[PDB]
């Protein structure tokens, strides 16, 4: 059983949002809306499936993708240790948006692919509980 | 000192190749130029300016590859709800760094990509 407004699948409730938020509001909204909600973990074929398609009924648009809940918890821009030269990475000049350790599904694989993008774009997503 | 080839900067050796690679391809290539050859390593602004002018005045217009690969392949890769990582369906396995010949700037693009690239080795 699901709340009004959410649609179910194995025992879990799904929900998507149109409203554009950064991964980590996005995250943070979905706790919010229902008691142990999180952004979408796709854990098989099958929720790949039904979520790619719950998704498809509601986003239309190529200029934006969707946040599912995956992202790289370390802090640094990238986590490896050296150059192929050896040495160490002493040295940093990254452009923000170009460190993508959030993911998200895209329109153009029907929402299956999983890619990466800059955490703090601001995109529509999915909550589960 | 540099071979006629390479240009020299803070006592290494520099040179822009034209020859279309994906990163992995790139790195090899480099190693087989010189002795302790490897795609180029940037330590500063200075060196990074360097090469982009060398790689600009040489070969105008086009991505170069940068010594750093697999970067977010050893992340700390979390589901928010704490779901177990099992399943996977990444689209690209492996990003790796690379400049514009017009700006200092890092970029990440997947290693499968094509691109241009720069060697280095200590002199
Ligand atoms: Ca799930
Ligand atoms: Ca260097």
């Amino acid at each position: 059983d699901c709340s009004s407004g959410w649609s179910s699948y194995e025992g879990h409730c799904y929900k998507v949002f149109k409203q554009s938020k950064t991964w980590t509001d996005a995250e943070s909204f979905c706790t919010k809306q229902v008691n142990g909600g999180h952004l979408v973990s796709i854990e098989s074929s099958g929720e790949a499936d039904f979520v790619g398609q719950l998704i498809a009924q509601k986003i239309k648009s190529a200029k934006i993708h969707v946040w599912i809940g995956l992202r790289a918890q370390n802090k640094e821009k990238q986590c490896s240790i050296e150059w192929s030269d050896g040495s160490s990475i002493s040295y940093e000049n990254w452009i923000e948006e170009e460190s993508k350790k959030c993911l998200g599904v895209h329109i153009e694989t029907g929402f299956h692919k999983w890619e990466n993008f800059y955490c703090e774009q601001q995109d529509p997503f999915v909550c589960e509980a | 000192d540099c071979p006629s080839d390479w240009s020299s900067y803070e006592g290494h050796c520099y040179k822009p190749f034209n020859e279309p690679k994906n990163w992995a391809d790139a790195e090899n290539f480099c190693t087989q130029q010189h002795t302790g050859s490897h795609l180029v390593s940037f330590q500063s602004t200075e060196e990074a300016d360097f090469v982009v002018k060398l790689a600009f005045q040489t070969f105008d217009y086009g991505i170069f590859w940068m010594g750093l690969s697999k970067i977010w392949n050893q992340c700390n890769w979390q589901w928010s709800n704490a779901a177990m990582l099992k399943y996977t369906d990444w689209a690209e396995e492996s990003y790796c760094v690379y400049f514009k010949s017009t700006n200092n700037k890092w970029r990440s693009i997947t290693c499968r990509m094509i691109a241009n690239f720069v060697c280095e080795f200590q002199a």
